[PDB]
């Protein structure tokens, strides 16, 4: 199964809360290009390539575990999605 | 932004009217020798939309520096051609035409 | 040892108790080493493997005579028409149990490890009928009609069938495979109209704060018994296992508090405590007792099942409910 | 290679020929070799004589002529073409005035002729009709449903030949009669039939108070014309009962052969259970100008019979078999010709007003089309014509002895029940109870018994022995069901002296009910027990040890079991399978002793004893109707001698003249970590070395030209914006080189149109070596083709598709299996004396369904395999274990022999799995190494090392040969996968491709299953971005394309599209949020 | 009737994990063909998308650094198994696709009793969720390893089936 | 590893004059065991031609 | 369902016939906008009669109504749920004559449409979320 | 209630109507274009009838 998918069950009121942050952290991880993680260095995901030990292109993993982290903030209205956007979008390209 | 509900009514010939954007007054369509439509025809761009995307008929503008635009030329908007799913006409009558449905429609709720 | 039963509830056990990763890894891990032991074991069915118990001669030599002297209690016509074939019936249903109890008695007594056996005793494959109808007897086998065949297939598969054995058997075969057949296309059949009714119905509310509860009986006077007994096993936890209380429940010394998601081994020990008398009845929220308009709260619904934790808010419940009940009509 | 027979009982007679169910039938109606003067009242002479004379002018029948079939069989299936053959008919009309005599030949159209295999070739199609199962004619009593004490009678015709005659009896007693939906007095139509009270009183009066409830004086008051005319007014209120038009009615529903035609085996039936006979196939006749009576005075009296419980007397059941006829390919065809004759004799009626009265011939009336028409639609667009199962020569066979319950005429999904589908008891010997087709249409499919033959009535007859007291006959009697329960039939198991039995009990079978009786008691005997099944279910070996649905569904998998390049007949068999390839026509044979002087693989010609030179062109990779190709490979060397009846050439699936569906493998059963789960089948690499299952499969692909304005199409090797590379195996008519190897992708057929490209190229799913192409121009010698086609270019795509992962593979024995993972030679169980297991069997496959076929089919295979020899054990009349164990004990000296001999002790290892086994109590405790594995090999199990361990499998597993078969579900055909798919015109959904593959049905189930997943994105993706929607597709795979993981449907196209469709219909629907604000879901545009 | 899709004769995969199951090489790459493109522009393979569809345009196109991407973009992502008939809600399950030799849809032999399948010639259509919520709400609550328990009656669904259950049993 | 035979196109074409096909040929040809004396050697076209 | 060796929930099974056990038939009119024999969910009479009980209105008598399955989905509110099964010129007409809020609330009511259904995902309790991380917090303080 | 009875008859998009070149220039248009001709083909025919002012029946 997934890697701390117990915990992630158990930090949400709802799994499939936990699939909308999740997803929405995917798509936030995609649309910054993995620049906004929350991530540490080494708790970076890595994947086996031929050449050798790279970045995990899968975004979903990548939002479980910072999920996994504890460092993300999930929540009903935490902020105008205008602004929110905006701001993310100011931090990173 | 977001939908809640939707609401079923019967339409007044005003509310009718006003999805449409033009009057189908032939029954025309498709010809052999040219692919756009025929004169006020059901795939009429003076009607129901351009059939390519912010490009009217003639060719006068051809890009989404104009929209919402209608082309003095060919009398055709500026927009996304997928409105031609969406934008819809009218078919004046001489004699006003009972709806089939309320009609016959057991029980038929005119009757 | 451990068979299908015993691994079900290692696998339950461990994802309530465990988490689900741990679970899923465990689950990879019977099935590897259970899959590398598989070809290790050497498990293998053979004419011989299909061990025919003495038993089942003696008993056909038993089965004979009584039926021989109700031939002739059909003489003497104490009975009528359809009691002589019920006796003819009542004789063959108990003549192949006893004749299938002998075989796996026969099995565990003489060949603990018989392929056969240890499929059938783990659940693996098959069950008690089949490897009856492999080792001894094979069941009686039905007419054209409702009635059942006098003659039964009394040769087993090991020795072989005699041809109108083999027709008879046709019989009731052909008819099984037109109920197993004619539902597959009625497998949807139920969902549909199901899905119809139950598409409006989700987990809108975390809890709708209603004081209404249902009380499922922990007893059913049972027509036969006619008595306040205990009701199934199974039917108990199905009725009562991932439920929420309106009203707190004190069982064995033990609280279960007011608004409280049950688990199945607090549902148990609510059984243990029926067992005593202690409940005879439980308080718990039900979707039939929820104010939503187009749903369920999260408190009437109680937990969800995939996952053993209170069902998820939005969760659709009403397609999961269709689609698990319309699932076992093809099997009905 | 040598043959052991099994089976102390003797087939005292050969099997009928296997599809002259089909064939005698066929040519019964034809009569083509049989000359006017001697062609007998049955079949296509049978129509001619009901239909003519029309008595308008008087158009009468004299003969009938069937030419010569136009094409070959083989330029027929080359063509589109049907296999028919021109009906001519030369009539004589008379002018009834004048007396004036005209004759000429008439040329009615075409009728499909039957190849000498039983089948057709309908459009070029190989087409079998199976036989139909219906209520057969003639008269039929069963029981009040409603009333007990009360039977009801029920005449009924053929289908479509007349309506169901129902004679009830009410509880007042008076005689009931029903047609048409309508109930009357049967009083009424008998003093319509000119009959006095005095002749019903004396004819029934012995039978009970029933005929005093008969009497009706207001019917015998008046005359017969009068009653007539009563009864006209009771069936047809309005009409005015003006004397000859309700005359008419009369006679045209029951005295007029023509519209009511009661079945001439419904004739045999009325006669012998009435115990009287008909003047001809009517229920009453007119003559004189009065009606008299045939059948209603015979069938009331048996019915009050079978009410006052007269001896003598029974009740019919609708389901026996001999109260159920089967319409065989004659009787169906002669039928729709006689409904074409009918359409003919009406057309006639309107063709004598017109013109000239005295200006006409046998050829100015006849109207051909009808007929055609009939015949054609019978042939091409109905249920019981379907497309011959070409898989395998017995497929084929099969699919000839097929007897369907469907079909027009017959019954339909709903109108039977299990009370049609159930096994009857009169099945047995005349039906297979196991070859029901499995799912869906079960039950009403059953094919044809072995033995069984179709008579000229329609009844399934079956062979069976009478016998002389204690003593049986070699006398063969066939029978029908119907007389069958008439006697007593010893089975075929029973041990026999020669001829007399010497059994003081004998287990027999009488009426349906198993009885034990005497010597004397006994009356007939199973010819064998073979004639209780189809030929697919006899092919079974061991099917005493198999389950009745794993044997349906075995029986059934033998149609779908597809010839190999080395094709191997099976270790062991039942003795049938010789008889197959000869009864199927696959394998070429002797006519005649003789020397071979030329052999080759396209043809094989044999020089008699009369000196004469016959050349047998053998049939070399035709495609079948279901893919597999069809393929004959000589076994005779050159200059030879040769008998009569003996193979020249094998048959397509067929080894030294047997039946070869697959190739009898080394068979493991058990479980191999795994990958053998759940009836998953784990293979070697040595069986895909030795090019074990590879099946030859044919597709055939097509481009037809059209013709239009901007330009019309043409086959050709120009095709734009195209590499002559890509073109490199095109010659220069567009068509593919035979030879060349194609992939999905390549092109096989130029066409183009308005130039750009509308060439069909090979399709993404099946690609592979051409073996033959067809080129079909415009009005060729004999070519026919759709109107608006300018050309046809068929090109047949050949491969040799091996044993790849996942193809599913089954016994005889209905073992269902899916290719695991084809091991390598190494990583697999193999025998002590290194010899590698060729397939790995999950034994779970075994207990649950009951089929230990394939478990002793492998205990002979292992015997097969130390002895080299292959096994005949007959069904039933099969060897039982004591003989496999010696069978096993000589093949096990055979087996450890040469270890013994070379100078070689047993295996540390093979001593520790005897330990396992010891332990598992399988051998003996004690004995020595040598006889432990002795004992051990009599089990069928061997001492079996994993290759890949090494260290023995602790518990010794059964191995031995299994004739597993390839089936046509084969996995290349069915892979399907798709990013994208070109979408259909008529629906934005994906729809098949150039290049891609055709959309995946995402079933309201699998939306269900979304929804309760609660994946609200994953199904709104699903069912718009994922297909429906096109703006969001094309978001979708650019999106994607770019790496970005959120694909945008903001508004729903569906909904929008929704929106739009309910305001065509002027209803407004208009959309609003909580503030009821009217949000525009067309986000402006409207 | 889908795009992004797939179906197969299945085969059981006893190397496999529960969260992941066997794809044809085939059936993967035609699968995650975009997928496929996106990663070839990520890495030293194609330059753009068009050179990507071209490079995977016939069948010896085909290469190591080509599958190596394919086995890139595949990690972490999961394909929606569904057999015919779906009767429930498990009736459908994601799997993290893992290229196998062969034409068959490698199937865990565990989830066959959630999905009733044999591998007697059955054929399972096979999905990807194209959006990374799509691809989330997959591996996270359409996981054959994330609903271990029928939603029906609790009961384990992904319990030991019949080979594993004899094997331990022995 | 090949097999090329004159007059024919494919493995499924079969040779006048030669009783087996060119797949049953090609089958008999799968059981040719050439020995290589040279270890340096990979590769050796053997050529047949045979009539009457 | 025991019966044959099946156990499911009995939730489920509670699910559906509360599905069944949703609608009511009128008594009385009342003051109510309905009818002597009209069809209607049990919630909505309940929440129109707490309406004009607490406007000073009299009550409508409703009658306990219990339909199948089929007649409990024929005669729902969504008449997009209803017009995808039969005669949907006949639910659209009777949808049509009186304008019918139809709250997109079933999740057939929704897949007609392609939105989000209200499950799972689609739940407005759940949909919408968000994610943010201190990086992002601080700044979003900052100008806040 | 006077809504029932419409005197303007609304046209569905020409794309929802998709009359469109198949396989060998077989144009497969969908059956409500030729329905809304005939529409027209009456309704021009009623409202030219008004002008002419034909009679009655
Ligand atoms: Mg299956
Ligand atoms: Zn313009
Ligand atoms: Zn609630």
């Amino acid at each position: 199964a997934e890697p701390g998918i117990d915990k992630l069950f158990g930090m949400v009121d709802s799994k499939y809360r936990l699939t909308v942050v999740v997803a929405k952290r995917a798509q936030q991880l995609l649309r910054h290009g993995f620049k906004n993680t929350v991530l540490e260095p080494e708790e970076r995901p890595k994947m086996q390539t031929l050449e050798g030990l790279f970045d995990d292109p899968n975004a979903v993993t990548w939002a479980m575990k910072e999920l996994l982290t504890g460092r993300l903030v999930f929540g009903e209205n935490l902020v105008p999605e205008d602004r929110l956007q905006k701001e993310m979008e100011r931090l990173y390209p | 932004k977001e939908v809640r509900k939707v609401r079923i009514a019967l339409a007044s010939p005003e509310k009718i009217r006003s999805w449409s954007y033009g009057e189908v007054e032939k029954p025309e369509t498709i010809n052999y020798r040219t692919l756009k439509p025929e004169r006020d025809g059901l795939f009429d761009e003076r009607i129901f939309g351009p059939i390519k995307d912010y490009e009217c008929a003639c060719g006068k503008y051809k890009r989404q520096r104009f929209e919402g635009k209608v082309c003095e030329r060919c009398g055709v908007e500026v927009t996304k051609s997928i409105v031609r799913r969406y934008r819809m006409g009218h078919i004046e009558l001489a004699t006003p035409a009972a709806h089939i449905w309320f009609v016959k429609d057991v029980p038929s709720k005119i009757g | 040892p451990q068979e299908k039963n015993s691994l079900k509830d290692l696998v339950y056990q461990a994802f309530l108790r465990l988490g689900m990763e741990k679970t899923a890894r465990l689950l990879d891990a019977l099935k590897y080493y259970g899959f590398t032991f598989s070809t290790t074991s050497g498990i293998t069915i053979g004419i011989d493997d299909a061990v025919i118990p003495e038993e089942k001669k003696q008993y056909l030599e038993e089965a004979d005579r009584k039926l021989l002297q109700i031939e002739q209690a059909y003489e003497m016509g104490f009975l009528t028409d359809r009691e002589r074939y019920d006796q003819i019936l009542q004789l063959w249903t108990e003549t192949t149990e006893k004749v299938t109890q002998a075989v796996f008695k026969n099995f565990e007594e003489n060949y603990p490890f018989n392929p056969l056996y240890v499929m059938a005793q783990s659940g693996a494959r098959g069950n008690p009928q089949q490897i009856r109808q492999l080792c001894g007897l094979r069941g009686l086998m039905q007419k054209p009609s409702g009635e059942t065949f006098e003659v039964p297939v009394r040769s087993s598969f090991r020795e072989g069938l005699t041809v109108l054995e083999y027709f008879i058997s046709s019989h009731g075969a052909r008819k099984g495979g037109a109920d197993t057949a004619l539902r597959t296309a009625d497998s949807g059949y139920l969902t549909r109209k199901l899905v119809d009714v139950t598409h409006e119905i989700v987990v809108r509310e975390a809890d709708c704060g209603t004081t209404n509860y249902i009380s499922v009986p922990l007893f059913q006077p049972d027509e036969v018994t006619r008595s306040l007994r205990l009701r199934k096993r199974a039917d108990i936890e199905a009725g009562l296992y991932g439920r929420v209380l309106a009203r707190e429940v004190e069982v064995l010394g033990v609280r279960l508090e007011e608004g409280r998601y049950l688990s199945m081994d607090d549902v148990h020990l609510l059984i243990k405590a029926a067992e005593a008398g202690e409940i005879q009845e439980v308080p718990v929220r039900s979707p039939l007792t929820c104010q939503t308009r187009y749903g369920v709260c999260q408190k009437c619904y109680g937990y969800d099942l995939s996952m053993a934790r209170p069902v998820s808010i939005g969760e659709a419940v009403g397609i999961v409910a269709a689609q698990s009940i319309g699932e076992p009509g093809t099997q009905l | 290679m040598e043959i052991k027979r099994f089976g102390r009982i003797r087939e005292v007679i050969p099997l009928p020929p296997l599809t002259e169910i089909q064939v005698e039938s066929y040519r019964r109606a034809l009569q083509a070799d049989v000359p006017p003067e001697k062609r007998e009242n049955v079949g296509i002479q049978a129509a001619f004589r009901e239909t003519f004379p029309i008595e308008e002018l008087v158009l009468d029948f004299l003969e009938y002529r069937l030419g010569e079939p136009p094409f070959p069989q083989d330029e027929c299936r080359e063509k589109d073409l049907t296999y028919q053959a021109p009906l001519y008919a030369r009539l004589q009309l008379i002018h009834k005035d004048t007396g004036l005599i005209k004759e000429d030949e008439v040329f009615l159209g075409h009728i499909p002729l039957m190849t000498e295999d039983g089948s057709f070739i309908i459009n070029g199609a190989d087409r079998v009709i199976v036989s139909q199962i219906h209520r057969s004619p003639g008269v039929y009593f069963t029981p009040d449903p409603a009333r007990p004490g009360r039977y009801i009678a029920s005449i009924i015709p053929l289908p479509k030949r007349g309506p169901w005659i129902d004679l009830e009896v009410e509880p007042n007693g008076v005689v009931s009669m029903k047609v048409n939906k309508r109930k009357f007095p049967l009083v009424l139509l008998l003093r319509v039939l000119g009959y006095d009270q005095e002749t019903l009183a004396r004819e029934l009066g012995a039978y009970g108070e029933l005929v005093q409830g008969l009497m009706d004086e207001s019917v015998f008051a008046m005359r017969p014309e009068e009653a007539l005319i009563r009864l006209f007014t009771l069936l047809r209120p309005g009409d005015p009962p003006k004397r000859d038009k309700a005359v008419a009615y009369v006679y045209g529903l029951i005295a007029d052969p023509r519209r009511y035609d009661l079945g001439e085996a419904g004739r045999y039936k009325a006669e012998e259970k009435l115990g009287i006979r008909l003047s001809g196939r009517t229920l009453a006749r007119f003559e004189d100008g009065e009606f008299k009576d045939e059948v209603f005075l015979p069938t009331l009296r048996y019915l009050f019979a079978l009410t006052a419980g007269v001896p003598g007397h029974e009740v019919d059941d609708i389901d026996h078999l001999g109260n159920r006829r089967i319409r065989t390919v004659g009787e169906l065809m002669t039928d729709q010709f006689r409904v074409g004759l009918a359409r003919l004799a009406r057309g006639v009626r309107e063709r004598m007003l017109m013109g000239s009265e005295d200006s006409l011939t046998p050829a100015k009336l006849v109207n051909s089309r009808p007929l055609e028409a009939a015949i054609r639609e019978f042939f091409s667009r109905s249920q019981l014509s379907q497309f011959k199962d070409e898989t395998n020569p017995l497929s084929s066979l099969r699919h000839k002895r097929r007897i369907s319950a469907l079909g027009p005429g017959g019954l339909t999904r709903e109108r039977a029940g299990f009370d049609v589908r159930d096994v009857h008891r009169t099945h047995y010997g005349r039906i297979c109870p196991v070859e029901t087709p499995e799912g869906a249409n079960i039950g009403l499919i059953t094919s044809l018994a072995a033995y069984a033959r179709v008579d000229e009535l329609g009844f399934i007859r079956t062979p069976y022995r009478r016998v002389v007291g204690g003593v049986v006959t070699d006398e063969v009697v066939y029978m029908t069901a119907t007389e069958e329960d008439r006697y007593t039939i010893a089975q075929a198991n029973t041990p026999l002296e020669g001829n007399r039995i010497a059994a003081e009990r004998v287990v027999a079978r009488r009426k349906g009910e198993p009885v034990i009786v005497s010597p004397e008691e006994v009356e007939f005997m199973d010819v064998s027990p073979k004639q209780v099944f189809s030929v697919n279910t006899n092919l079974i070996p061991f099917l005493e040890h198999d389950d009745a649905n794993r044997a349906l569904m075995g029986s059934n998998m033998q149609t779908q079991a597809v010839p190999l390049i080395r094709a191997q007949a099976p270790v062991v068999m039942t003795g049938l399978e010789e008889r197959v390839v000869r009864d199927s026509l696959a394998a070429l044979y002797a006519e005649e002793d003789g020397e071979v002087a030329k052999v080759d693989g396209n043809r094989i010609v044999v020089r008699y004893e009369d000196g004469r030179l016959v050349e047998y062109p053998l049939r070399r990779f035709y495609r079948s109707n279901q893919g597999t190709a069809l393929d004959q490979r000589p076994r005779v060397v050159v200059g030879q001698r040769v008998r009569k009846g003996d193979l020249l050439a094998d048959g397509p699936a067929s080894e030294n003249g047997f039946l070869a569906l697959g190739q009898n493998v080394l068979v493991a059963i058990m479980p191999f970590d795994g990958y053998n789960f759940e009836d998953a089948i784990v293979i070697s690499e040595e069986l895909l070395k030795r090019d074990f299952y590879t099946s030859i499969h044919i597709e055939r692909y097509e481009i037809e030209a059209r013709d239009t304005k901007l330009g019309p199409e043409r086959i050709t090797r120009d095709i734009p914006h195209l590499s002559e590379a890509a073109l490199r195996d095109l010659d220069e008519e567009g068509v593919v080189r035979i030879g060349a190897e194609v992939k999905p992708g390549d092109i096989l057929v130029g066409r183009t149109s308005f130039v750009k490209d509308t060439s069909l190229r090979v399709p993404p799913g099946e690609g592979g070596i051409v073996v033959r192409t067809v080129r079909l121009r415009r009005g060729d010698p004999g070519v026919e083709l759709k109107p608006g086609v300018r050309e046809v270019v068929r090109v047949y795509v050949a491969q040799k598709r091996k044993l790849q992962v996942g193809d599913k593979l089954a016994n005889r024995h209905g073992n269902k299996g899916v290719v695991a993972k084809i091991l390598p030679v190494e990583d697999m169980p193999h025998l002590p004396d290194g010899t590698p297991v060729d397939v790995i069997l999950n034994p779970l496959g075994v207990p649950s369904r009951m089929n230990l076929g394939q478990i002793l089919e492998t205990h002979l295979g292992l015997a097969g395999y130390f002895l080299g020899q292959r096994y005949i054990s007959p069904i039933f009349d099969g060897a039982k274990e004591p003989e496999i164990k010696e069978l096993l004990a000589q093949a096990f000296e055979v087996y450890f022999g040469k270890r013994k001999g070379e100078g070689f002790g047993v295996d540390k290892r093979e001593v520790e799995v005897l330990r396992r086994a010891e332990k598992l109590g399988l051998v003996t405790p004690g004995k020595t190494p040598e006889e432990q594995l002795k004992e051990l090999f009599l089990q069928g199990k061997v001492v079996l090392y994993d290759g890949r361990t090494g260290e023995p499998i602790e518990g010794p597993i059964v191995v031995g040969q299994m004739f597993i078969m390839k089936l046509y579900h084969m996995v290349e055909d069915k892979m399907h996968a798709r990013s994208t798919g070109p979408y259909s015109l008529i629906t934005q959904q994906p729809l098949g491709g150039k290049a891609q593959f055709g959309g995946q049905r995402f079933g309201e189930m699998e939306v269900w299953a979304l929804e309760a997943y609660g994946a609200a994105h994953t199904l709104q993706e699903m069912l718009t971005l994922k297909s429906d929607d096109i703006e969001g597709r094309n978001a979708a795979y650019e999106a994607i394309i770019k790496g970005e993981d959120v694909p945008e449907p903001s508004v729903p196209e569906s909904f929008r599209v929704l929106v739009k469709e309910l305001q065509a219909l002027a209803l407004d629907v208009q959309t609003l949020d909580e503030k009821d604000n009217p949000v525009d879901i067309f986000e402006g545009l409207a | 009737r889908v795009d992004y899709s797939g179906r197969s004769v299945i085969v059981v995969g006893p190397q496999l994990k529960l969260h992941q199951c066997g794809l044809p090489k085939r059936m993967a790459l035609e699968l995650f063909k975009p997928f496929l493109l996106k990663k070839m522009e990520e890495k030293g393979i194609a330059p753009n998308v068009k050179a990507a569809r071209r490079m995977l345009e016939r069948q010896r196109d085909i290469k190591d650094e080509v599958w190596d991407a394919l086995e890139e973009v595949i990690h972490g992502k999961v394909v929606l198994l569904n057999r015919a008939p779906t009767l429930h809600r498990l009736g459908i399950q994601a799997f993290q696709p893992v290229l196998v030799e062969g034409q068959s849809i490698q199937l865990h032999p565990l989830v066959c009793e959630a999905f009733n399948a044999d591998f007697d010639g059955d054929q399972m259509a096979v999905h990807v969720p194209l959006s990374s919520f799509a691809q989330a709400e997959a591996r996270i609550q359409m996981l054959s390893a994330h609903n271990l328990l029928s939603p029906a009656s609790g009961e384990p669904l992904a319990k030991p089936s019949r080979d594993i259950i004899l094997g331990l049993y022995y | 590893t090949s097999v090329y035979i004159e007059d024919v196109l494919h493995e499924f074409s079969t040779i006048p004059g030669v009783k087996e096909d060119v797949v049953e040929i090609i089958l008999n040809l799968k059981e040719l065991v050439v020995r290589f004396l040279n270890p340096s050697l990979q590769t050796v076209t053997l050529l047949l031609k045979a009539e009457g | 369902y025991r019966a044959q060796g099946v156990k499911l929930h009995d939730k489920h099974i509670e699910i559906v016939v509360r599905q069944m056990m949703k609608y009511v038939e009128v008594t009385d009119p009342g003051d109510s906008r309905l009818l002597e024999g009209q069809v209607l969910e049990k919630w909505d009479v309940e929440a129109l009669n707490e309406r004009l009980i607490a406007e000073g209105k009299t009550p409508v008598a409703w009658k306990p109504l219990l339909m199948g399955v089929t007649k409990s989905a024929l005669s729902t509110k969504s008449w997009l749920s209803a017009a995808s099964f039969q005669n949907t010129t006949h639910v659209l007409t009777e949808a049509a004559i009186a304008g019918k809020k139809d709250e997109l609330i079933g999740l057939k009511e929704n897949v007609i449409l392609g939105r989000l259904i209200p499950a799972g995902t689609g739940s407005d309790f759940v949909r919408f979320t968000q994610v943010v991380d201190q990086k992002t917090l601080k700044a979003i303080e900052e100008a806040r | 209630p006077e809504w029932m009875i419409l005197e303007a008859v609304p046209v569905l998009p020409p794309d929802l109507r998709p009359m469109v070149q198949v396989d060998g220039g077989r144009f497969a248009t969908s059956d409500l274009n030729d329905l809304y001709r005939r529409l027209i083909n009456r309704n021009n025919r009623l409202k030219k009838l008004l002008a002419q002012g034909a009679p009655e029946i």
